[PDB]
């Protein structure tokens, strides 16, 4: 029955391909770490933990609901199964009553009646999946040496590869790609590394595709040896030989937004005090508008992917607009304009979006007085007896005591609690109805 | 022996006459002098293809030379001395000079440019020397222009004595540089209704100007008026700001011109700012080319452009088609003084590629979605190599595996066309989505250049009613709507004023000839309820009687039936072909399509006295080998199609009857976007055709093309907006008006008697009864019973001219009964006679209850013996077959 719910997962997404000696190393696993019923309990934990890793946030909750559900029908009576049958179908809006009548299934009712799907979805994880993976289990219990890391867009696995490597105190080597000449660098590298070892980085190669047609089914047991590659999630199909003979990880975006603007604003090494606090306020709203882009029915109409490029060529246009400026007059007026309607606009093909953009634009370029950027805190306007340096440790520790708030997708974007609810709703939905197509074929 | 002797004298006029250029491929110059003393086409390819690197050398030694192929690059070479043949392809050097006046040279739309001195020229002179020479003089014959525009300028001079003499670009940006100034000044202080009056008065003036002057002066005067009315917008909107922020940042946002005042360079001391951003202007000659109507998203546009090419980072378009973005490109460059090359969607492409990268010009992609996914990944990696070599500011870059230098201010464009570019485009790209342009805008500024003294109000009525066209006809395959199409109904508005003065009336008239003919039945209607609906004028017929007299008389005198239908559609072809070039005729099959045109040929050869000549061709049944030509690779040998051949002998015009006569060239097949490709150069206004040896034969204006199609599934939309596109809705005749025609065709082909009896017996009463029976009948081959007409009367008539015979021997009641039984069986064998015996006999029964009982019933086996009324059970003859 596991095996069937992964075939469909292998199915329903190109990346989700599982193999069955995969399955058989995972059964083995299940003997070698350290009656019938601790037998299939020990089961299902470890190809949950084996198996969760290499799907996304969504269909992780599916898999975890669905394995939790399949063990509650197989163990528990039927009165539980009908139970556990009309709270799924009450998640999509499917069935209408209230389950029969158990502390965690009143919680769950509780959490249901309080409309906190996410929470209700991560109930099953919270009670029966105790134990976790993070990719350091993943990259440290594999037997392997070449392994993917797919993702969504808005996102990268460098940083998080590069904290790896300083943890496993391993010279890692990001490979970029573009040129021939990159190319015959990472030929070279990888032509190095077979005999050396050492970790090796490549990321986006969904684009080298040929290359990858070329050259990596030709080519595919060394110490401190594993091979890394980034794909993207929705880019295209990777070939399925190349999939089943290595290990699938996906990461997953976080969903702070402090810590985007911590990111952004670490990064920018430096044009005076004025430079730096443009470039301040241009990483905040880069960063307000990265955690707008993934709320796709509500904040936006259409996922599009803004990435540190348009940034960049606004703090060109920040730089040059300050450098043509000796009044002490910014034009905010002129900046506002060419934010809403050239650099964060230019991509977007849809007049809504662009009047949200220009909206979130007059909120954080306004250039009041004492601005209230966001409900938490307010940043004030600099003084005339300030260096750089002063303004930066102002900026530091005006960003260091800010508090992000639990309802940070509502207050910091400026939505109304409905449509987030609704999107959440919306989700449960989408889970409920793929886990009972999965439950009842 | 004719090909080896041919490659042997033209390698001699390649390299053996010229000196100290054999150095770097001595072994292969020695070859060929073993060759050329021996005389073989094997050798001579082998060291042309190992020549490729001392043609590289050639091609870098004036990277111009380096748009043509090898043949047309051999050619110039050859020609080194009699300098020829180079100033008849310049058309592909700069794609806005076409000739060479050394006192100057001359544009592809036909403006004339002098240089600031003489270039001395010598039969030892090579090609790329005097070339760059020509090139160098021609710009800095720009920039003197430039320097004393602006000093009659800033003396006091009038526009009117300096628009007549220089060349456009040079009074344009002159024009847009004083512009820059005076608005300057206007904003240190807050007046600004002074400089509006003046531009005002100088638009009025230019208009003045250009109601009474020649074709190259109204097309420059058009060309400044576009930006004069720009810079009347412009101030307009900045003395209507409340605020000076308002103003500062719609004066930020808009294009600025600033010279230089200390730099002694030339090409490098005028920039052009907008919101602080600087681009360097290249001074270009362009001459008086199509100057895009200026709009505010074209502004935006110009600023998201500038904004990504400040970074060393090319522009990238994408959106619906008809919005302008290719124009928009097209604009943003010439508007630099530069021409931007357009590419229409490998080794070619990536040829062209290398060469843009290496002369330092722009590439604008036109539609990048119709490649294979090879081609599309190699030019896309050529793009991004391209593209970080010129931010990394490399000298020279690697690309196609040759170390060529790259120019710092070499940019790529690409449009797309999405309902999509890789991931390393995207990463080095900045993509803009432009909205519907304003055609409220457009129209009005073109109204205004065009002297409408109801402009905005007229333009938004147009506009409006184009959307409720839009929003309420049929959703055919060949309806547009956009942009283009109001564009070429305000172009043809041109001639009409002569007759129909400036106001409402002449768009009407202009929007029905360009409209109406397009359009089925009930979008028909539709138009015209719309039209009497929101424009005021009702529209009164002209005084086209004389006309309307000819197509009568012509269709009386080829038999033809004079139904109101078709007087429309001769009148639709008529006044189409007054102004279009190349036609298309479209309706069902058998509609009237060839004896449309034909009769419009006999009417109006009677109407002008002016003689007409018809060649008849079939655009299918040809190959396209045989309809235009085949250079035959043995020997190089050029064979001249069937429409080349036609071009090359109106063109030579021995007998001089063609400068006295119209000669029209018809294409009477399905059209095929193959056949019709090949012809693009003579189908625009160009009015050239274009040949794989690379002739230029000219067209004369009386050489109309036709083109006469059943259906529109699989023709592009690009030659129908060019054609004007003339629809069939139905057919353009009568059942009795066909059999009539075919009747007097067959005449043509007691004897009055006769015909009267025969006129008489094809009584329309139980005529149309028995047709619209035959209709509900089930025929194998479905075809219309207006296709069978010529069947029924092609077989009863001749049947009766065989039995004509025996016809001064019988009864008048006999004679009638022999007629009406021949007609009778005619008529089964032609529209039933392609069903079933059953059926057959169902019709034979209606068509005994249909003409009466007194007329004589025709049996399912009767016949006619030599005479009597005989049944085919006697003709059957028995036989008496042998055992093997
Ligand atoms: N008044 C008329 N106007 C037009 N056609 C007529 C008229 N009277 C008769 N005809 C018929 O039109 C025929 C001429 O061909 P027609 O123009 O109808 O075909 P077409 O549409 O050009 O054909 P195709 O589709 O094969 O190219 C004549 O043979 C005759 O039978
Ligand atoms: N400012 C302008 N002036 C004149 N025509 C314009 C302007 N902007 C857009 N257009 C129109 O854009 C249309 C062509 O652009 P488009 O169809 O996008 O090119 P492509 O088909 O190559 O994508 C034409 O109808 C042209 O009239």
């Amino acid at each position: 029955k596991i095996f069937s719910m992964l075939e469909k997962f292998g199915q329903f997404h190109w990346f989700y391909g599982i193999s069955i000696g995969q399955f058989l190393s995972c059964f083995k696993r299940v003997f070698i770490k350290k009656r019938v019923d601790e037998i299939l309990w020990l089961l299902y934990q470890e190809v949950y933990c084996q198996f969760s890793t290499a799907l996304d946030k969504k269909f992780k909750m599916i898999m975890a609901m669905t394995m939790f559900c399949l063990y509650k029908f197989d163990i528990e009576s039927e009165q539980y199964k009908e139970a556990v049958l009309t709270m799924i179908g009450v998640l999509s809006e499917s069935s209408d009553g209230v389950p029969k009548l158990n502390d965690d299934l009143r919680y769950l009712w509780d959490y249901v009646t309080t409309k906190s799907y996410i929470s209700a979805l991560n109930w099953f994880k919270n009670e029966f999946f105790v134990d976790e993976w993070n990719i350091a289990d993943v990259v440290a219990n594999s037997e392997n040496n070449y392994f993917t890391m797919a993702s969504e867009r808005d996102v990268d696995g460098t940083f998080k590869l590069i904290e790896l490597a300083k943890a496993s105190k391993e010279s890692l080597k990001i490979i970029p790609l573009g040129s021939i000449e990159n190319l015959n660098y990472a030929q070279e590298e990888i032509s190095k590394s077979k005999i050396e070892g050492g970790w090796i980085l490549l990321q986006n190669i969904q684009m080298s595709l040929s290359w990858v047609k070329t050259y990596l089914h030709k080519h595919v047991e060394h110490e401190k040896f594993k091979m890394f590659m980034t794909c993207h999630l929705t880019g295209d199909k990777l070939p399925a030989p190349l999939l089943q003979r290595t290990d699938r990880v996906v990461y997953e975006d976080i969903p702070g937004i402090l810590d985007t603007v911590k990111d952004l604003w670490g990064s920018q090494f430096f044009s005076g005090v004025w430079s730096v606090y443009c470039t301040f306020l241009l990483s905040w709203f880069h960063a307000l508008i990265t955690a707008r882009t993934r709320l796709v029915p509500h904040g936006f109409s259409k996922k599009y992917y803004f990435n540190d490029c348009d940034f960049q060529f606004a703090s060109v246009y920040l730089e040059n607009v300050l450098a043509t400026n000796s009044t002490n007059n910014i034009p905010w007026a002129q900046v506002r304009d060419h934010i809403a309607t050239i650099v964060y606009g230019g991509k977007i093909d849809e007049e809504k979006d662009l009047e949200v953009v220009a909206k979130l634009c007059a909120h954080v370029f306004c250039g009041s007085d004492n601005l209230q950027i966001v409900p938490g805190v307010r940043i004030p306007q600099p003084l005339l007896q300030q260096s750089e340096e002063e303004e930066r440790a102002r900026l530091t520790a005006i960003l260091s005591n800010t508090i992000e708030p639990a309802d940070s997708l509502s207050s910091w974007l400026q939505l109304p609690r409905e449509s987030i609810l609704d999107y959440e709703r919306l989700q449960a939905k989408e889970v409920a109805s793929s886990t009972e197509q999965l439950l009842q074929e | 022996w004719v090909e080896v002797q041919f490659y042997w004298l033209d390698l001699y006029g390649i390299l053996g006459e010229n000196l100290d250029i054999q150095n770097f491929l001595p072994l292969e110059t020695s070859k060929f002098k073993s060759l050329t003393s021996e005389y073989t086409i094997d050798s001579l390819k082998m060291i042309k293809s190992s020549l490729s690197t001392f043609l590289e050398r050639q091609r870098r030694q004036f990277p111009r030379f380096y748009f043509l192929g090898n043949d047309d690059l051999l050619k110039i070479i050859g020609s080194g001395k009699h300098h020829d043949q180079v100033s008849k392809f310049m058309k592909k050097m700069f794609g806005s000079i076409e000739s060479i006046i050394i006192t100057g040279v001359r544009s592809v739309e036909g403006e004339v440019l002098n240089l600031n001195e003489k270039i001395e020229l010598k039969d030892s002179i090579q090609a790329q020397e005097w070339l760059n020479i020509l090139d160098t003089e021609i710009k800095l014959s720009v920039f003197t222009q430039f320097r004393d525009c602006l000093g009659q300028l800033k003396d006091g001079t009038d526009i009117e004595v300096v628009v007549s003499k220089y060349i456009f670009q040079a009074i344009l940006l002159s024009a847009q540089v004083m512009w820059t100034e005076l608005v300057e000044k206007c904003l240190q202080t807050n007046e600004f209704s002074k400089y509006w009056k003046e531009v005002d008065m100088k638009i009025k003036g230019l208009l003045d100007k250009l109601n009474k002057s020649s074709d190259n002066v109204k097309k420059k005067i058009e060309a400044l008026l576009v930006e004069y009315l720009h810079f009347n917008n412009v101030i307009g909107q900045l003395k209507n700001c409340s605020t000076k922020e308002e103003a500062r940042l719609l004066w930020a946002k808009v294009q600025k011109f600033y010279q230089k005042n200390d730099t002694l360079d030339d090409l490098n001391s005028v920039f052009i700012s907008q919101s602080g951003y600087l681009l360097q202007y290249k001074f270009e000659y362009i001459g008086i080319p199509e100057r895009l109507i200026y709009t505010p998203l074209l502004l935006v546009g110009f600023a998201t452009l500038t904004d990504s090419l400040h970074q060393k980072y090319g522009g990238c378009f994408f959106g619906p088609a008809g919005t302008g973005k290719t124009e928009t490109v097209k604009a943003f460059g010439q508007n630099l003084g530069r021409v931007v090359v357009v590419f229409n969607c490998y080794q070619v492409l990536s040829r062209l590629l290398v060469g843009i990268t290496q002369i330092g010009a722009w590439g604008c992609f036109d539609e990048f979605n119709r490649l294979d996914e090879k081609v599309l990944s190699a030019v896309s990696a050529n793009i991004q190599q391209i593209q970080n070599g010129l931010q990394v500011g490399k000298s020279h870059i690697t690309l196609l595996e040759e170390e060529t230098p790259l120019s710092p201010h070499t940019a790529v464009f690409i449009t797309l066309n999405p309902g999509e570019l890789p991931e390393n485009l995207k990463k080095s790209f900045r993509e803009f989505s432009m909205k519907s342009p304003q055609s409220g805008t457009i129209a009005e500024m073109i109204l205004q250049i065009m002297g409408f003294e109801d402009s905005k109000s007229l333009a938004s009525k147009i506009v409006h009613f184009l959307e409720l066209l839009s929003s309420k006809c049929s959703s055919m395959n060949h309806y547009h709507f956009g942009l283009r199409t109001l564009k070429g109904v305000l172009r043809n508005c041109s001639p009409l004023v002569s007759e129909f003065g400036e106001g409402e009336k002449t768009v009407v008239e202009s929007l029905k000839r360009v409209i109406l003919p397009s359009l089925g039945d009930t979008d028909e209607l539709v138009f015209k309820d719309e039209l009497s609906k929101i424009f005021d004028s009702a529209g009164t017929p002209l005084n086209s009687k004389a006309i309307v007299q000819c197509l009568k008389d012509a269709g009386q005198r080829s038999g033809f039936s004079m139904s109101e239908e078709f007087l429309k559609k001769c009148m639709q072809f008529y006044y189409m072909q007054k102004t279009q070039q190349a036609l298309i005729l479209v309706g069902k099959a058998g509609c009237g399509k060839t004896a449309t045109w034909k009769t419009v040929i006999d009417a109006m050869a009677i109407f002008d006295g002016h003689a007409n000549v018809v060649y008849v061709i079939d655009t299918k049944v040809l190959t396209k080998e045989s309809l235009y030509g085949s250079m035959l690779k043995a020997t190089l040998e050029w064979r001249d199609g069937l429409f080349t051949s036609i071009l090359r002998r109106v063109n030579d015009d021995i007998t001089g009857t063609f400068k006295n006569s119209r000669i029209w060239v018809v294409f009477d097949s399905d059209l095929d976007p193959e056949y019709v490709e090949a012809m693009n150069s003579v189908l625009d206004d160009n009015k050239i055709l274009t040949l794989p040896n690379g002739e230029r034969l000219p067209i004369p204006p009386n050489f109309r093309i036709l083109f006469e199609t059943d259906n529109l599934d699989h023709t592009t939309p690009a030659t129908i907006t060019r054609c004007g596109l003339l629809w069939f809705s139905t057919d353009v005749c009568s059942i009795s008006s066909k059999i009539d025609h075919l009747l007097n065709k067959s005449y043509e082909a007691e004897l009055d008697k006769l015909k009267d009896l025969i006129s008489d017996s094809f009584d329309m009463a139980s005529l149309t009864n028995i047709f619209t029976c035959s209709n509900d009948l089930v025929h194998i081959l479905g075809v219309r019973t207006f296709n069978k007409l010529e069947t029924a009367v092609q077989l009863a008539v001749h049947l009766i001219s065989s039995y004509r015979q025996w016809f001064q021997n019988l009864d008048d009641k006999s004679l009638k009964d022999v007629i009406t039984l021949l007609i009778k069986r005619s008529l089964l064998y032609a529209l039933a006679g392609d069903s079933t015996g059953e059926s057959q006999r169902a019709f034979i029964q209606t068509i005994n209850t249909y003409f009466g009982h007194d007329s004589q019933e025709l049996s399912d086996y009767s016949t006619i013996v030599i005479l009597s009324f005989s049944s085919f059970c006697s003709e059957i003859p028995s036989v008496s077959l042998e055992a093997h």
